């Protein structure tokens, strides 16, 4: 039982900085994975980060560009937008992941997404 | 008879390809699961896992193993279960299982005459369960079995609890000293990796550690200590050998406690409820003897009673807003 | 093929399943056994472990040849192929064949049919042990091995040697910590059950446990904690909160002592002799500190002293006593 | 012989679809070693015998019982007997498979194998030390019913069980007992099961002696500083506090030595039980020395407390003997 | 059409030679391998071994294997890879490993109509690192993973990471309680032996010790004492009893505290960081009885305000830098 | 040309006898021996043995594996090996030690055109060493693997070291914190026994203890707390309660430093160098108190400060008699 | 990430000491190499030395006649070539060899390559 909730989406042409917020049971979601919709397009992997660690990974898209990070004191994960580009206008979504729910890129293996937050440069 | 069911057997397995998948090729074919818990053993937070004795039983149906003209369910000796295709279950979260072999294989393989296949082990498994201690002892774990096909996606396999909720039986014969079994829930699902889409089921137990035996062990104990070093600040300070003596030697016995505590646990990094508890008692005695350097420092050294009789209230109530905070924080 | 026929000769017309001679005259085997090594004797598990050549001799006239040679050696695979006695060990717990980097078999067959068949085993048997006297305390740690399902009508047993010459332990091949092999007797004995009566051939280990090591480590220090609470006797009646401390400290000495101690021990109900010492040494060290309650009660009603007079020498000669008695009892027989 | 081996049928039980197969049951236990309450379960070795009578094998050539190896017993149909409640079990296999097969000519067939087996045993440490505990042996058939396979004890079973001659380093078997329920009832049907119960009692603790009589006059040791006068403030808190510090270091020693289970024990109980005592007695002299600024209080501790331990002692003993 | 397809692997295994490789005599065969990193369970730094399970996959093309006709992937029954050539990989570095075997043999084989063969194993292995405990528990360790062929060559065999740096997945599974992944590298080159040269695959990770439970278990209970210690510089010259009671009580709850802690670690014959910090701890206690002594030695014996207030001085201060050094070197 | 080999090794295996060593009733087969030494893993003083893992290679000529017009080595899968004969080489001092099984048998088999047959295993072995503990931890030891022929006598095969000096490689990996390999010896000679006279190859490596650990973790401590005994010496005789409580807690510190020790080593029957060492130094302080009875015996109770002022110089001169003594016969 | 300074390459005919200078990750390289390369020739193994426990190795050539021994305090290693004779003319080289990097004598095995100091007799 988890809850995500989402902010920090504005408007660039850029760095942005954004926030995803988790309560309840993370302990048995162990994995954070950001997603982003664009208009028509199926959902995307971006990144992911370990809540215990912080081992990340990242599509090749935002490799270098986007770096996420975490602090477990307020149980929240950020997706640092640095060097934006008009590919990256989509709706970002949260997920949690389970500790044994497969591949980290595929967001049916996800149970808990948060709302989505709408970013357009 | 007994020619008769030889014939029939044999004719079954003959041509019999253990390679082939029933269906292959078609349709995935469904295999339902079936747990009956015989115990769990043991529960190890040091090695962060549990060891589950059940009776595995698993359900499908192979056209080629159809039979007519026998109405009975066969009961086959077990060594037949190797001249069968069966599913290439495993349990992706164990660490160290087998099925037990005296005095045979802990196996049965019962044919019914459309072709349906029950077969059942005796498995004992010690499998992975990662524990938050963050809470301990005052904690509750989600231990699970996560059961997968190996080999076969989802278009070659499917799983299914056979009965839904009751497909789990034995919850009850699980007699774990220092956990209480809260609940279990049976799950379903598919989990994608890159080589594609598997069948999951997923049984889930709810532990709740027992409370009991860590008050009387290594609560109460440290209460008492701290309260005891109290008594200090009620005995004459010109009683300086008195007072210095009660001070460290409270402060050693609860060293020799705390030492001797930390055999029982894991190499955690972070703070277990006990540790905070022991590492607050441990300032609190501290203090009291620091109080009494305080008190020694200005009378004979430069109210004395003032300050004794300010440490008289203070600790105590002090102690009381700790334990406040900290059962309420955990409880 | 000048010995791959006679191989296969031997080998036509053989069924492994009965033994040789079958329902005619017993079939003697004699066996001798070389200790290669005397492994750890587990006090607590009531358990030893032994890395032996358990060799097997006997005669099948169904394997006899004729050819140049006298002795054929060879490979360990052709043991599966032939007839080999079922001798297995009735207090072994768990035994091993060691299979590195081959099977550790040896298969000899001679002219006239005899046979040597030898394997490197690792045995862990039980040796059950009466530990009243421990440390000072000696035990036979036995070793019975015989027939599985041949009674004595079908087969018996025999030491191939002398029974003195049978079975050879070096002093090297003795790996014993804490023991010291004294000796080993070998007989044969004959014992019956549901199944049947079987002949049963039994080495036993006389061991006799090396009181150096608890010396050390127990008995010294709990006599010098003893004497240390005797020295408050001397000290002045004066100096309470000295022999205050001295009486407490030492009790708390002792339980230290006696608390390490028990983890060495084996757990058993009946008390051990050390355990003994260790309770006596613990009334001495506690009579101490009540003397001195005696002395103090006494000075203080009444406010050099006569129970510390008699102290000083009475707790001294009564523990000379005590130790006489102790070590004449444990330390002989 | 080898024809009847080659008209065999191996997957099948005697009789297949008729009349359940009577099988006698025989144990002979060579030893019971391991018997840890940490972990509950102990270690049993038995010579366990199976006795059926399968008609396929019957011969007429000889009136002779033929005595076959373990390379036999491949070849024939076995009964699935399994241990109910063993943690693992394994056979001895040293010098070879122990395993022997006796075919009488009418077609009994005596099956006995050599076998280790650790069996869980619950067990409730209420009133450990001072404990019986009831440890079982369930075997049963593991997949076919009692339409297939019936278990009995046979009757030699009352003779060679042998856990007469076990000798238990720290444990006596008072008693033993053969039972047979004839419906398990399990998933697949009934199960007919063949049980041995043998009861286990702690050998009247003396260890135990070794273990209660330290804490007995440590308490004693506490009531030592009420004749020591109040003057003696550094030697009556000294006292006081070395012997809670010594209790401390014996509670908790014996944990080490004394399984992890989270339960409270009897002998867990007898330590608190001196633990407030020697607790009561530091704080009494607070009182007496706070007072002092008398001797009533003292001489009131002094008969009051040797009093209140001897009484607890019954209550103590009394409950758990 | 079960037939055709059992016909067509029977076909496939006619004649197949076991003990040739691909391509015998020709050019290398290219066995890609994946890896998902399942669990570390334990890392020992007494064993100087940690232990892995992984899912090894092996990817290579066998051209007798080849099969035309069927637009499908034949997952096959985990039996049939012992009638298949593989790669004879091992891992340099074990301890002791083994495949996870219930229900089954956790092993896959997937052929493709042009001869690829997919390899794969569920393996756990205890595998040997080397750590360097001189800044321990301050200190980062590089454990890896050896992966080569046992006997055949460069010549004969080449091993590649299967995706590059994606061939292997999980690390983010990894939950060390002890540890935190900083990094995983995935390295190929040749090793050469006396009996030639051999391809090698190296997975390695960096391991970062969570210094946060031993700050509190052993360093603050430490700095605890050592500053309980200098509380004697405060008392009165004249309380002989008292003084003395505090250094030894401390020296004595120093030593509880050392040897207690010591039946955690490896028997190393170096000097670890927290051994130097417990013994330079146990040094400060040591020398604070010692000035008792001195001022013992010359009050009453034969200024004593002045010898007790430089050491309410020098004492914190030297600690001060003690630790300055101390926690500057080791972080 | 995959064909012309298979049909080469097949024609090799036809009727070969695994039962029959090569050139048998002939002259004995030269088997040469060459190790390379992955690890030593342990080395155990309370099991008295040792951990090894090792490349073990065997290299004998076998005519009747002899094949020609193939210019190649030919490398076969390991499993070829259970059709061969092999030597019945064993290790006469292994306690347990098993071929490594992942991914498969640890083992290569080699053969060359004129019969030469390479024979490579990769085992982990625990070996028996008996130690001589009395210089312990000052102590050198002499640890040895003993290879010989199980059932086959010098008549029938013979071993050698192959390359000489050079056999053994790899010495220069072992990594044991606890010792350093001084040096190592190849050694070969002939053991008779009551069955014959048989082949023995000796590899023996000589270890040494490196001291840090030891005197930093037991000699020190000692040291420490015997010179705190004497401060006793330099206290006032009227501070009966400070003296008498020096004199115990340091007692009292020796006896828990002296049991938690005796965790870490054997039960051997003798006196360890360590044991000697912690001996001497409980004399010495139970000394250091047993003085101050003399001195309270006749100062109150019937020159007292000649009594001290002999125990001053005495003591401290007399320990370092006792450690002169004791580090020359020692090191 | 190892670096490696050798010094010491005089002139003589006589004894000599090479010595060789380590920093950065020496624990994951455990084994130090000599080389010597004359001109033309191919590089020739001299010797090796563990860091711990200074287990030695000598190719034929130099053995007896050179001794390697090492300090762990300053992470040194040094040839000291003794017995100098005119097939000892060469640059020496020193090398780093990882944990499980194969065989002492092959210098491919070797991935940290000192400068390598020029010795003539
Ligand atoms: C210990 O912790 C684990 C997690 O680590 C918990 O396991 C979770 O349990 C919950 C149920 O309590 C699971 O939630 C369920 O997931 C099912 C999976 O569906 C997937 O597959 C289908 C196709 O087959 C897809 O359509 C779907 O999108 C998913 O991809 C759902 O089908 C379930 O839905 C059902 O209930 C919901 C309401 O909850 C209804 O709205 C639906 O219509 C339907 O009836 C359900 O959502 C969760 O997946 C489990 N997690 C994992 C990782 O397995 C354990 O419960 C916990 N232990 C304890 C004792 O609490
Ligand atoms: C834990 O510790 C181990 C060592 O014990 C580290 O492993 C080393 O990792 C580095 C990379 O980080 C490796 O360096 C690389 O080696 C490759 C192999 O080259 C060999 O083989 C080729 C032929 O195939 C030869 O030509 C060559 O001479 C070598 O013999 C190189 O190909 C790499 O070169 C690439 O990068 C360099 C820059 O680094 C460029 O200059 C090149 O152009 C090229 O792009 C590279 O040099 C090293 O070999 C590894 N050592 C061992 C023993 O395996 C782990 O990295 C460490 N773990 C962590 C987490 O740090
Ligand atoms: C067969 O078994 C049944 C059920 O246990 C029993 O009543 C009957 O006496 C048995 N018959 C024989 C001959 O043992
Ligand atoms: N059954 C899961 C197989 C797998 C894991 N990772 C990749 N493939
Ligand atoms: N695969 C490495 C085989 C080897 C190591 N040493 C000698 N041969």
């Amino acid at each position: 039982q988890v809850q995500l909730v989402e902010s920090g989406g504005g408007l660039v042409q850029g760095s942005l900085r954004l926030s995803c917020a988790a309560s309840g049971h993370t302990f048995n979601y162990p994995i954070m994975g950001w997603f982003r919709q664009a208009p028509g397009k199926e959902r995307e992997f971006v990144g992911a980060i370990s809540w215990s660690g912080g081992s990340t990974s990242y599509a090749d898209s935002v490799k270098d560009r986007f770096t996420i990070s975490r602090d477990n004191a307020k149980n929240t994960v950020y997706l640092e937008m640095n060097n934006l580009k008009p590919e990256d206008t989509a709706v970002y979504y949260c997920a949690a992941k389970g500790r044994y729910s497969g591949g980290l890129y595929y967001p049916t293996n996800y149970d808990y997404w948060g709302q989505g937050t709408q970013v357009t440069v | 008879n007994m020619s008769f069911v030889k014939e029939t057997v044999d004719k079954l397995l003959k041509g019999y390809d253990i390679r082939l998948r029933p269906d292959f090729g078609g349709p995935p074919v469904c295999v339902g699961m079936n747990i009956d818990i015989a115990s769990i053993d043991m529960v190890s937070e040091v090695n962060m896992d549990y060891t589950l004795t059940m009776y595995f039983q698993q359900y499908w149906r192979d056209k080629r193993l159809a039979y007519s003209g026998i109405p009975l369910n066969l009961t086959l000796d077990n060594r037949v279960a190797d001249q069968l295709w069966v599913p290439d279950t495993y349990f992706l979260n164990d660490k160290k299982s087998f099925v037990h072999g005296v005095t045979v294989k802990n196996r049965m393989i019962r044919l019914h005459p459309d072709g349906t296949v029950l077969y059942g082990l005796r498995i004992t498994t010690t499998a992975a369960c990662m524990m938050d201690l963050r809470r301990y002892p005052l904690d509750e774990q989600n231990c699970t079995l996560e059961i997968e096909s190996y080999g076969y996606t989802t278009d070659d396999i499917e799983f299914y609890w056979r009965g839904g909720d009751k497909a789990v039986t034995g919850v009850e014969r699980i007699e774990l000293p220092q956990f209480s079994i809260v609940e279990h829930r049976l799950v379903s699902r598919n989990v994608v990796f890159a080589t594609g889409a598997y069948p999951r089921l997923s049984l889930s137990f709810r532990l709740k550690r027992n409370i009991g035996y860590f008050i009387l062990q290594t609560y109460m104990p440290s209460i008492l200590i701290t309260i005891l070093s109290w008594v200090s600040f009620w005995i004459n300070y010109d009683a300086s050998a008195a007072r210095v003596a009660l001070g460290i030697t409270t402060v050693l016995t609860m060293t020799t406690i705390n030492t001797h505590l930390r055999e029982t646990l894991p190499k955690i990094p972070y703070v277990k409820a006990i540790d905070m508890y022991l590492m607050g008692c441990f300032v609190f005695v501290f203090l009291a003897l620091l109080e009494y350097a305080f008190v020694n420092y200005i009378f004979f050294g430069r109210d004395v009673n003032a300050i004794d009789r300010w440490s008289r209230i203070v600790f105590p109530f002090t102690f009381s807003l700790f334990n406040l905070v900290y059962w309420l924080y955990y409880v | 093929e000048n010995f791959t026929r006679i191989l296969d000769s031997l080998l036509d017309g053989y069924d492994n399943r009965l033994r040789p001679g079958f329902g005619g005259p017993v079939t003697e085997v004699k066996t001798d056994i070389y200790v290669t090594s005397f492994g750890p004797v587990s006090d607590v598990e009531m358990e030893y472990t032994m890395d032996v050549f358990f060799r097997q001799t006997w005669i099948d006239k169904r394997l006899k040849y004729d050819g140049p040679i006298e002795i054929l050696r060879l490979n360990n695979m052709m043991v599966t192929k032939v007839w080999t006695p079922d001798t297995f060990f009735r207090n072994g717990k768990k035994s091993v064949s060691h299979n590195m980097t081959a099977p550790n078999k040896l298969f000899r067959i001679m002219r006239n049919g005899t046979i040597l068949y030898t394997m490197r085993l690792t045995i862990s048997a039980e040796c059950p042990m009466r530990l009243v006297d421990f440390p000072m305390d000696g035990h036979a740690c036995p070793l019975k091995f015989g027939s599985y399902a041949y009674p004595k009508s079908e087969m018996i047993y025999t030491w191939t040697k002398g029974p003195e010459k049978s079975v050879e332990v070096p002093k090297e091949s003795s790996s014993l910590v804490q023991y010291d092999l004294i000796g080993q007797t070998v007989s044969s004995e004959t014992i019956k059950s549901i199944t049947g009566e079987y002949i049963v051939m039994t080495v036993y280990f006389h061991l006799r446990r090396k009181m150096g090591y608890f010396m050390i480590q127990t008995y010294i220090p709990c006599i010098m904690t003893v004497i240390l609470s005797q020295v408050s006797f001397w000290i002045n009646k004066e100096s309470v909160p000295a022999r205050t401390v001295f009486g407490i400290t030492t009790v708390l000495t002792m339980t230290t002592l006696s608390i390490s101690a028990r983890h060495s021990l084996p757990k058993v109900s009946y008390a051990t002799a050390m355990d003994w010492f260790i309770a006596v040494c613990f009334a001495f060290v506690f009579s101490a500190l009540i003397e001195f309650a005696a002395v103090n009660y006494f000075t203080n009603i009444q406010m050099t002293s006569k129970i510390d007079k008699y102290a000083r020498i009475l707790f001294p000669v009564t523990f000379g006593a005590f130790n006489m008695v102790y070590w004449v009892v444990y330390l002989s027989k | 012989l080898d024809g009847l081996i080659a008209g065999y049928a191996r997957n099948f039980r005697p009789g297949i679809g008729g009349p359940p197969v009577n099988v006698a049951l025989a144990l002979e236990v060579a030893s019971i070693d391991h018997i840890s309450e940490a972990n509950m379960e102990y270690t049993m070795t038995v010579f366990l015998h199976q006795s059926w009578r399968d008609s396929r094998l019957s011969y007429n050539h000889t009136n002779e019982t033929l005595g076959l190896d373990s390379r036999f017993v491949d070849k024939l149909w076995l009964p699935d007997t399994f241990i109910v409640n063993a943690k693992s079990a394994w056979f001895h296999d040293v010098t070879v498979e122990n395993k022997l097969i006796r075919l009488q000519p009418d077609g009994v067939i005596l099956y006995s194998i050599r076998i280790t087996s650790t069996v869980a045993c619950d067990m409730d440490l209420a009133k450990y030390p001072m404990d019986e505990q009831e440890c079982m042996l369930d075997l049963e058939s593991y997949g076919y019913s009692s339409e297939d396979i019936v278990y009995y004890w046979s009757e030699s079973q009352e003779h060679i069980h042998g856990l007469d001659k076990l000798q238990l380093a720290q444990f006596t078997i008072t008693s033993y007992r053969f039972t047979t329920e004839l419906m398990n009832f399990k998933s697949a049907g009934q199960f007919p099961r063949l049980s041995l119960h043998f009861h286990l009692r702690r050998n009247r603790g003396v260890y135990i002696i070794q273990s209660y009589m330290p804490s007995v006059l440590l308490v004693a040791m506490s009531w030592v500083s009420f004749w020591i006068s109040q003057a003696a403030v550094p030697a009556r808190v000294s006292l006081g506090i070395t012997t809670v510090l010594t209790m401390t270091t014996l509670m908790v020693s014996a944990r080490s030595s004394l399984p992890r289970a989270s339960a409270i024990k009897a002998l867990d109980v007898y330590f608190w039980i001196c633990y407030v005592f020697v607790f009561a007695a530091l704080v009494e002299y607070a009182f007496a020395h706070f007072n002092a600024d008398a001797d009533t209080i003292d001489i009131y501790a002094r008969a009051v407390f040797p009093a209140a331990f001897a009484a607890v002692n019954v209550i103590y003993w009394a409950a758990y003997a």
